[PDB]
Order: structure tokens, then C-alpha cells, then sequence
């Protein structure tokens, strides 16, 4: 017919917003917020242990209701967000756990309320989704008003985005001139289930120009200092020879360059030659012990290499070759970095950045409130064993403090207890 | 046209404080198990079996920031995936990566990523509409009319992203695509007035192959901004 | 006078083409203590400031004396060269930490360049007056620079006050 | 001085700071069999008219050697004196393709020191001008007299 | 590149032979040598120009990004081919355009 014009740009345009709105990305992570995470943030950790009468726990489907109102009285009747804005109110709605006990004389639908979410305003969980214009009018509520906040204690708030740096990822830069230290290469590690950081790996390339006696190469992981040479760790993970080393990191045999600058780590090296003496001399570098004797030398390498080491990757043993293929090539990275042919990572640049709304900082807080509780209810079934009591399983279980936390962190804007 | 380049506090945030654009978008994440099943579907091989003295020109393939393998053909598993994506197959805020310098493909489902819709032009030396948007009137009678052609359902904004002619694109991926500013920068135009403002000559390629087009420019500004009458007429610390 | 302007902008855009042509075949003069790169942005820099100030004394030249912001600036109470210049002729390059626009992108400043450009409306070179308005790169050039200048002033003026109250103790 | 273009030229050659990092474009260990030739055709006729089997090679930027205004005998000279007589000299004239200008340690595995040796003189080693003077400009000044 | 071992996978020495006064490549991991015919052991220069072809691939031709030109191949005199600078992140790096072809995808300077 005819090419677009500008009117039909507008008309693109204008179906977009339509379709989604202004504050879109907010309702979008409220309700996945609400709709997967709780249930995944509640089946992480689901075995509660403490004939040989083994006491078993279950955690069973989340249930959510609509956002209730209960008063001294007792009465509960369905609250909405004008109610809750001029009675000083806060808009949540309870949650309900299937605790369920599997006691079950040891090897040979209780709907738990566990507190009180607050729910976003016209999100999927709100009581203004499906209300027509009329109902929306009766209910002195604006139809121009595009939700998107909570209100607690009567009173509107807003989370502002926070904006942070991508995880998962390798980035290299340079270092200043009073260091030895030239160039760093650094990844933050965080596992795809849940978004959490764990630990941060660095892998520094020490030597000024000119400077620096050996310009090795050395590694630094979480839960140790000394840093590690970085041709000692290859060891450890489990490649003897040299031949494989430098197949690892140098994938062209033409680059001399990168064999002349890793002939330092090698000549270091040399005075470890197995796999055993390797996973030793990290023990022994690895703190965490005093004179503890070899085998648990070897015990916390082994739990350091195989978890804490990228666990982005993996956390199992037996799947170590694709973890020092990684590590390979973060080498080739910053010794490319290193002899300027790539230009160091850019902090700035926008595309490395993510940006966490309501609903991983909500997840972050109901791990956080549920790892506390959990530790309250053991407490509590603890005491009641040492008592010599039985429990009702109802009153063990504190929503007070799930409520408390999530309200006071939305009030004050303090992202903590 | 990710974030207003104009709204922002002064004093100790200026700087440090962004407001969205019109037309951004945030990623909420999607399952990397189907991305996984494609890519060993389509002859992706392990690392386990790697071999570096053979597969000296084999490109990497990275999700969600690991080396799951390596690839031989990367540019039909590029296009396969591309079209996967743009079938509503995969979910459109899944970032799709090609860097050919560094001979590396990159694929992120995370959450947080910044995203911006764009109109796609088409690539394909086959097609004789190369060169052209792929939205067409009748796509715009569609959205007008509220229904396709065929109540059932509703042709909307998401009736064009999964019909292949709107897609999302964040800043990595941004360095990957050609963008023509205007429709009319899609074709090579063939005067003197004294009164229009003047277009730069972009003289320095022979040939242009835009993959991309954006829906307007003025989309780039913020809620703050928008209201502003000719804000090109302006300075910016106006604005 | 606009044809004069446009004619001014048209030569200086041909002399940076041939900066380039001659920098991209050895062929430039390499200044005492500069990189090659160094001296090729100084010379593309240089004729963009040439030009825009020629634009500039073109546009002020044609001024009636009935002008009102000729008259302002006459008397001096408001306005300059500058500000006429920007308004009627030419906003000029735009300047981040005292070069051009960066490649933020991969060898590009903006998507909607092609690779390794060195063309000055490709690196934060304004053409067009606040009359005529900016085109969208223009327009995100000039942001740049804005908050380039407000961040600058923000960071000056605590240092310049703690610098006062040191000299005053 | 300050009326004379070439004077002020020549002092201010004389002033800026010049070490042998600052001209050596390659260096080189090789194995020389022979003292009295090498296994190279392009030096065999220099160590044929001039005359541990380790040596090292020096290869220089012809540009960057004729901007100071040096010469081959100056920074032989140099080098010679500034060892003293621990480390054989065997200098080439500027009739050799490449710009050479081989050591050879004075015997009396030497890999480690030998390299220790040509770190010393790629770094420490300066043939001319006042330290800590990295670059010189040439200044047009007026003045009222 | 420096010759590796065969039975323990190891980077070889050179190391001086007196009864016969040859350089060898030897191992210290085991007991194996062989003959070195190289005198060129070490090689570090100050200043270089190695790297400027940059890691250019037979799928750099659609490449939407690079800019496009018309200049002459040198074999296949084809007019339609892409250019780029050096990959060098080096500060001296001069501004010498590299040109590749798309009928046979192969690099020309002009030179
Ligand atoms: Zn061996
Ligand atoms: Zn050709």
C-alpha cells in the first residue's frame, strides 16, 4: 500500500501503552515476586531435622487470601486501599504454609499462617484488578490513580530501583601506578535459582613494568588468604602435566607472546608436580586450621574446590573440567587485556548492569525473615523436647516476625533488621 | 533510550539518580532449560569432549555467563535462534549475542536486563523486501481495528512482537544491530531549504544495511521530559 | 547569511575529510610530543572551532542595529558572541573532559553509526542552530556535555569552599 | 645561543635524557658455537673482518637512532665503560643491515644471570642528558629590551 | 613456542653439552632430551606491529556494523568489500585501513 508514516509510529505507540501502562515493570515484579519466588524461597530448604524416632517436617502448597482486615473484635471482613489509607492501616494479605508432620514411627493440610505479605496496589493479588469503573468509583478509589506502590501504616511508598552490577560475568581492568599489581580480572558469582551473591574469585597479574621480580600470576577465592599462584590451582583441580595447562589458556600455538608472559608461572610452579602436594600446600595456605594435620588439609581443598569455587557453575564433584575451562579462559582474558589487544572492560557501560526491583529485594527479604523464623521454630521445638512437652505445631510458628520485618523495612526504607 | 538523558537531581545525586524512558523495559527472567535443549538440538557439543588442536576456529557459545560449549556454524545457529525468539517460541527478553571479532555467542535470560523495543528490517539477501520494515498497513488496520482477520482474541502490542515485526533489544545486544533513526532514513534519499534543519551526510559508507529502526526518537525522554515544549529548541541544563 | 553559513560548514566538513584522508595514509604531520591520534583530534577540533566561529562573526555581521539581542549585547547588560553564534549559526562541537564524544559502543559512539567514524556529526559536532533545532544525536551529544559541565561545577564549588575556609583559619 | 637556531638545537639535544631502553627496538640470546664467526650470514662478514657460547643481540631503530644524533661509537663506548671489562664487546658499524651489537659474558647453565644482565641493561643503562628530564620543547619567547 | 616432553608432558630447557659443546632441549620432570638446532631462544621487543590483522573470520562478511567501500581487490577486482582499523589497543597505533574483500573474503592493505 504505502510505506509508515509517523501517524502509524504513534499508533505502535500508542497500543504499547495501552497494552502495558506507565508502571509496568513494577506490577510485573510484584507478581512474579508473589507468584514463584515465595514458593521457591519455601521449598529451598524443606527438611526441618533435629526405630530411631525420626521427627520429619513438611512444607506443602502457599495459599494466599484476599487482603483481610482483623480487628480487637475478632471480625474479619475484606479490606481495600482507602479503608487501609484513612485508618492507618497496612495493605497485606495473610499467607498460609501446608505444615504438615511425617512422623511416621522414623524410618521403621494444616494451613499454617506464617504472616502477612503487603500487596502492591493493582497488582494480580490486589482487590482492584478486575473492578469495573463503577465499583473503582464506589470504592472512592481514581480510575486515573496507576498503582504500583504498597501502603503501610496508611501512608504510600514506592521502591526506587536499585541499580547494580552484572553478575556471572568477567570483567579485567588496569591498576595504578603504585602497585604491583598490573592488571585484574574479577567475577561475581551468583547461582540462576534465587539471584544471591555467594563469593567473589579475583585473579591478579602481579609485576609492574620492569618490576616485580616474577610476574606471576595468582589467584584469590573466598574463604582464604595468601593468595594462590595460579598454576598451583590448575593443579589442584586436577591437570598434572604443563602440556594441558597451557592448551587450556593459549588456544593458538602462534602466540609466543602468551607463552613468553606464562613461562614465569611455570618456572614457579615447577616445585609442584602432583595433585596431592597441590591440594596440601593449599591446605596449608587455605586457613581455617591450625597444624590440623594433612587430611583435613585435603578435606577443605576438596570442599573449597569443588564448592565456593564458581559455584555459578557447578557444586558438585566429578565436573571440574568445565570449571578449569572457565578458569582457562579468564587466564586468556586478562592476559590478552594484559598485552594490549583488548581494551579493559568499561564500569560504565550500561548493558553490564542490572537492575533489582520490588521483587528480588522482596525475595532477598522473605529468605532472610524465613531463615529466622526457621531458626525460632527449631528453637522452640528444641525447648519443648528438653521440656518434655508436646507441641500443637500452631503456636511454635511466630508470623509476627515475618509481618514485623517486612512493615518495618517498608516504613523505615532500611533494607535490613 | 534506556534512561531520560535529561532528568536528573542536582547536588549530591545528580548523576546517581536515572528515571526510565518511555518506552524501557525491565527483564523478569526466564527458565535457561529450553535455551539448553535448542542449542544441544542444534548440534551444540559439549566441552567435555573438546578438542583445541581441532577446534582452533570453533566459537564459544556462553548462557547466562558460562561456557556451556562450542559451535561450528555459528551464523545459522544465530539465525535459527533469532527466528526461534522472534516466533514467540522463546521469550522476547532473551538476549541473543553474536560477536564475530571475538568469535564468541552470548545468551542471557537474567533478571534486571534494560530493555527497548525496536522495529525490525528486513535482512535476508533472498527476501525481495530487503531493506524495508517488516510492519506493513495492514498490521496497522489490525491494531486499529482491535482484531485479526481471519473477539476470539486481541491484536495488541504482543500480537506484534510475537508476528516478528517489534522486537526487544538491551544495551549488549545493542552493540550487535545497525538502527536507522527514521523510517525515511531506511531509504536512500535522492531542494535547499533555508528552514528545515539538515541531516548529517553519513557519507562514509558506500552501502547502509540497517537491521533495525527505531519507532521515534522523542520515545528516548523520560516522564519529566515529555512534557517539555521543543525541547531540541533548548539547552539542556534547561531541561 | 544561512547560505554563507551553510557554504562556511560545508568547506570546514570537506577540510576534516581531508584530515582524515591524510591521517588514514601516513600522510599527517606528526606534532613535537603528541601522538598521531593526538594530533589528528587536535586538528579536527581546531577547524570545528574555526568554523563555528566564522559561522558566528557571519551571523553577528549580518545583525541590524534595530536587533534586539545585538542591542543587549551592545550595551552589555545580557548576551554575548557566543550566545548568538549558538542561536542563529552553529551550536558547534560538543566536548566531554575536553575531547570529542567517546566510543562508548563497540568503535562507535552511537548504534546508528557504522564502525571506526570519525566524521564530525559522528563525534558530538552540532551543525544546526537552537532555531532549527537538533537532530536526536545532536540533542544526546549536548546532554552529555550539559551534565558534563553541571557535574564539573558541583565537584568545583565544595573544593573552592573548603579551599576559602582553609585560607581564612 | 638564543639567536642561533642550531645551537639551541644542539643544547637541547644535549639536555634530554637518552638510555638505551629508549632507542633498543629487539633484543636476542643466542648460541655461538664458534667465537670466531656465527651461525648468521648477515653478521658473518662483521665477525669475520672484526675477528660460554652465549651472546646477546641488540637491534635498533635506524629513526629513532638517528633522532638523538647519536652514533654506533658513542653508545659502544658507553656501554664498554659502563661495565667496565666484565661483559666482551663486538660493536658494528653502521655498513651492517641490522643495527647489532652483541655482549658476551667474560668467562672466568647461565641463563638466569645472563638474562638478570640484559634486564640491567635495558633498564639502568643512560648514554646521555640531564635524569629525569623526559621530554624537551623548543619555546619562542618575546621580549621588550 | 617451546618443544614439550613426550612421556610427562612437559616444556623443554636449553641447557649447554660440553663433550660436544651443543645446545639440547632437555626435562627435569624425567630424563629425556633432544637436539636443539635454534640458537633464537628469547625474543622481547620494545616496539611492534604484530596483531594489526586482528582475528578476522570468514563470518566478518555480514557484519552489519562495519563500514562498507568500493575499493579494488587486488585478484578478483571485486567492488564491494568492508574496512576496519587495527585491533591494537597500542597509544602509537597509526591509522593504516585494512580492507577486506566478500567474493574470496581475504585481507589487502594499501600497500
Ligand atoms: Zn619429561
Ligand atoms: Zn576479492
Amino acid at each position: 500500500d504505502d510505506t509508515i508514516t509517523t501517524e502509524d509510529c504513534w499508533t505502535v505507540i500508542s497500543a504499547f501503552f495501552e497494552e502495558k501502562g506507565l508502571v509496568s515493570q513494577q506490577l510485573d515484579s510484584f507478581d512474579e515476586f508473589m507468584e514463584t519466588s515465595i514458593q521457591d524461597l519455601v521449598w529451598e530448604e524443606p527438611r526441618l531435622i533435629l526405630i530411631n524416632k525420626r521427627y520429619e517436617i513438611r512444607f506443602g502448597k502457599i495459599y494466599l487470601s484476599r487482603p483481610t482486615m482483623t480487628e480487637a473484635d475478632g471480625t474479619t471482613h475484606a479490606m481495600f486501599p482507602q479503608e487501609a489509607r484513612l485508618r492507618n492501616l497496612t495493605y497485606s494479605s495473610p499467607v498460609y504454609l501446608d505444615m504438615e508432620k511425617s512422623m511416621f514411627t522414623s524410618i521403621d493440610g494444616n494451613k499454617v499462617h506464617i504472616g502477612k505479605v503487603p500487596i502492591m496496589l493493582r497488582s494480580k493479588f490486589c482487590s482492584l484488578r478486575t473492578l469495573d469503573e463503577v465499583d473503582l468509583y464506589k470504592m472512592k478509589e481514581c480510575p486515573y490513580d496507576m498503582g504500583g506502590y504498597f501502603v503501610i501504616n496508611g501512608s504510600e511508598k514506592v521502591l526506587i530501583a536499585q541499580e547494580r552490577s552484572a553478575a556471572n560475568i568477567v570483567q579485567v581492568f588496569k591498576k595504578a601506578a603504585p602497585s604491583p599489581i598490573s592488571h585484574v580480572a574479577e567475577i561475581r558469582s551468583a547461582l540462576e535459582k534465587g539471584s544471591r551473591l555467594i563469593s567473589t574469585m579475583q585473579i591478579k597479574l602481579y609485576g609492574r613494568e620492569d618490576k616485580g621480580t616474577g610476574r606471576t600470576i595468582k589467584a584469590t577465592l573466598p574463604y582464604v588468604k595468601q593468595d594462590i599462584p595460579i598454576v598451583i590451582v590448575f593443579r589442584a583441580l586436577g591437570v598434572v602435566p604443563d602440556g594441558e595447562i597451557l592448551q587450556h589458556i593459549c588456544y593458538d600455538e602462534n602466540d609466543w607472546q602468551m607463552l613468553e608472559m606464562l613461562k614465569p608461572c611455570i618456572e614457579e610452579g615447577f616445585v609442584i608436580q602432583d595433585k596431592e602436594v597441590a591440594l596440601d600446600f593449599i591446605g596449608r595456605r587455605g586457613s581455617a586450621a591450625l597444624g590440623i594435620r594433612r587430611e583435613k588439609r585435603i578435606q577443605y581443598a576438596k570442599d573449597i574446590l569443588q564448592k565456593e569455587l564458581l559455584p555459578h557453575i557447578t557444586q558438585e564433584e566429578g565436573f571440574e573440567t568445565r570449571k578449569t575451562f572457565f578458569l582457562g579462559y579468564m587466564v586468556n582474558r586478562l592476559l590478552l587485556c594484559a598485552l594490549e589487544r583488548k581494551d579493559q572492560d568499561d564500569r560504565d557501560h550500561f548493558g553490564k548492569k542490572r537492575l533489582d526491583l520490588a521483587g528480588p529485594l522482596l525475595a532477598n527479604l522473605f529468605r532472610i525473615l524465613f531463615r529466622k523464623l526457621t531458626r525460632e521454630i527449631y528453637r522452640y521445638m528444641q525447648r519443648c523436647i528438653e521440656t518434655d512437652r508436646d507441641f500443637n505445631l500452631n503456636l511454635a510458628v511466630k508470623s509476627t516476625t515475618i509481618t514485623s520485618g517486612l512493615k518495618y523495612s517498608l516504613a523505615t526504607g532500611n533494607w535490613g533488621e | 533510550g534506556l534512561v531520560c538523558p535529561a532528568e536528573t537531581p542536582e547536588g549530591q545525586a545528580c548523576g546517581l539518580v536515572k528515571n526510565l524512558s518511555l518506552l524501557s523495559g525491565i527483564s523478569i527472567g526466564s527458565p535457561s532449560e529450553p535455551i539448553i535443549n535448542f542449542l544441544e538440538e542444534w548440534g551444540m557439543e559439549p566441552l567435555e569432549d573438546y578438542d583445541p588442536a581441532q577446534h582452533t576456529k570453533s566459537t564459544r557459545i556462553f548462557v547466562n555467563g558460562v561456557w556451556t560449549g562450542i559451535h561450528r556454524d555459528p551464523s545459522m545457529l544465530v539465525s535459527t535462534m533469532r527466528d526461534l525468539r522472534r516466533s514467540g517460541a522463546i521469550s522476547p527478553e532473551v538476549s541473543i549475542i553474536r560477536d564475530i571479532r571475538e568469535r564468541e555467542f552470548k545468551i542471557f535470560t537474567d533478571v534486571g536486563r534494560v530493555y527497548r523495543p525496536l522495529f525490525i528490517v528486513e535482512d535476508d539477501e533472498s527476501k525481495d523486501n530487503k531493506g524495508e520494515l517488516r510492519i506493513t498497513k495492514e498490521h496497522i488496520r489490525k491494531i486499529q481495528q482491535g482484531y485479526d482477520d481471519d473477539e476470539q482474541d486481541v491484536y495488541g502490542w504482543s500480537s506484534l512482537v510475537t508476528s516478528g515485526v517489534i522486537e526487544y533489544v538491551d544495551g549488549e545486544e545493542e552493540e550487535t544491530i545497525m538502527i536507522a533513526m527514521t523510517p525515511e532514513d531506511l531509504q536512500t534519499r535522492s531542494l535547499n531549504d533555508t528552514a528545515k534543519r539538515i541531516k548529517p551526510e553519513m557519507s562514509t559508507s558506500s552501502h547502509h544495511t540497517f537491521t533495525h529502526c527505531e519507532i521515534h526518537p522523542s520515545m528516548i525522554l523520560g516522564v519529566a521530559a515529555s512534557i517539555i515544549p521543543f525541547p531540541d529548541h533548548n539547552q539542556s541544563p534547561r531541561n | 547569511t544561512m547560505k554563507e553559513i551553510t557554504h562556511a560548514i560545508s568547506s570546514a566538513k570537506e577540510q576534516v575529510q581531508e584530515i582524515i584522508y591524510k591521517a588514514q595514509h601516513n600522510e599527517l604531520e606528526l606534532k613535537p610530543g603528541m601522538t598521531l591520534r593526538e594530533s589528528f583530534e587536535g586538528e579536527v577540533s581546531r577547524t570545528l572551532n574555526d568554523a563555528r566561529d566564522s559561522a558566528g562573526r557571519s551571523a553577528e555581521m549580518n545583525l541590524k542595529d534595530l536587533n534586539n539581542v545585538k542591542q543587549m549585547v551592545s550595551a552589555g547588560s545580557k548576551g554575548s558572541f557566543i550566545n548568538i553564534a549558538q542561536m542563529s549559526a552553529c551550536v558547534g562541537q560538543q566536548m566531554v573532559e575536553g575531547k570529542r564524544i567517546a566510543f562508548g559502543f563497540a568503535d562507535r559512539s552511537l548504534p546508528h553509526f557504522t564502525k571506526d567514524d570519525f566524521s564530525p556529526e559522528s563525534k558530538g559536532f552540532v551543525e544546526n542552530s537552537y532555531l532549527r533545532g537538533l537532530t536526536p544525536q545532536e540533542f544526546f551529544f549536548h546532554a552529555m556535555a550539559g551534565r558534563e559541565g553541571l557535574i564539573d561545577t558541583a565537584v568545583k564549588t565544595a573544593e573552592t569552599g573548603y579551599i576559602q575556609r582553609r585560607l581564612v583559619k | 645561543i638564543a639567536l642561533d637556531i642550531e645551537k639551541a638545537k644542539v643544547i637541547q639535544s644535549s639536555i634530554e635524557y637518552t638510555t638505551l631502553k629508549n632507542v633498543t627496538s629487539a633484543t636476542e640470546i643466542y648460541y655461538d658455537p664458534d667465537p670466531t664467526s656465527t651461525v648468521i650470514e648477515e653478521d658473518f662478514d662483521t665477525v669475520e673482518a672484526y675477528f660460554s657460547p652465549w651472546l646477546l643481540r641488540l637491534e635498533l631503530d635506524r629513526a629513532r637512532m638517528l633522532d638523538k644524533q647519536l652514533t654506533m661509537n658513542q653508545v659502544a663506548d658507553k656501554i664498554s665503560e659502563v661495565f667496565s671489562d666484565d661483559l666482551f664487546v663486538m660493536w658494528s658499524e653502521d655498513n651492517a643491515d641490522k643495527l647489532i651489537i652483541r655482549c658476551r659474558v667474560i668467562r672466568d647453565e647461565e641463563d638466569q644471570m645472563l638474562k638478570r644482565i640484559e634486564a640491567h641493561m635495558l633498564d639502568l643503562i643512560a648514554l646521555r642528558g640531564i635524569p629525569g628530564i623526559s621530554k624537551v620543547y623548543m619555546v619562542k619567547h618575546k621580549v621588550s629590551v | 613456542s617451546f618443544r614439550f616432553c613426550l612421556e610427562c608432558n612437559n616444556m623443554l630447557y636449553p641447557k649447554e653439552d660440553k663433550e660436544n659443546q651443543r645446545l639440547l632441549y632437555s626435562c627435569r620432570n624425567c630424563d629425556y632430551t633432544e637436539l636443539a638446532e635454534d640458537p633464537k631462544v628469547y625474543r622481547h621487543e620494545l616496539i611492534t606491529n604484530i596483531g594489526e590483522t586482528a582475528g578476522i573470520v570468514d563470518d566478518i562478511g555480514q557484519d552489519p556494523t562495519l563500514p562498507r567501500s568500493d575499493k579494488e581487490c587486488p585478484e578478483c577486482h571485486s567492488r564491494d568489500c568492508v574496512f576496519f582499523q587495527s585491533q591494537q589497543r597500542r597509544k602509537d597505533t597509526n591509522m593504516t585501513l585494512f580492507y577486506v574483500c566478500l567474493n574470496c573474503k581475504k585481507t589487502f592493505r594499501d600497500e
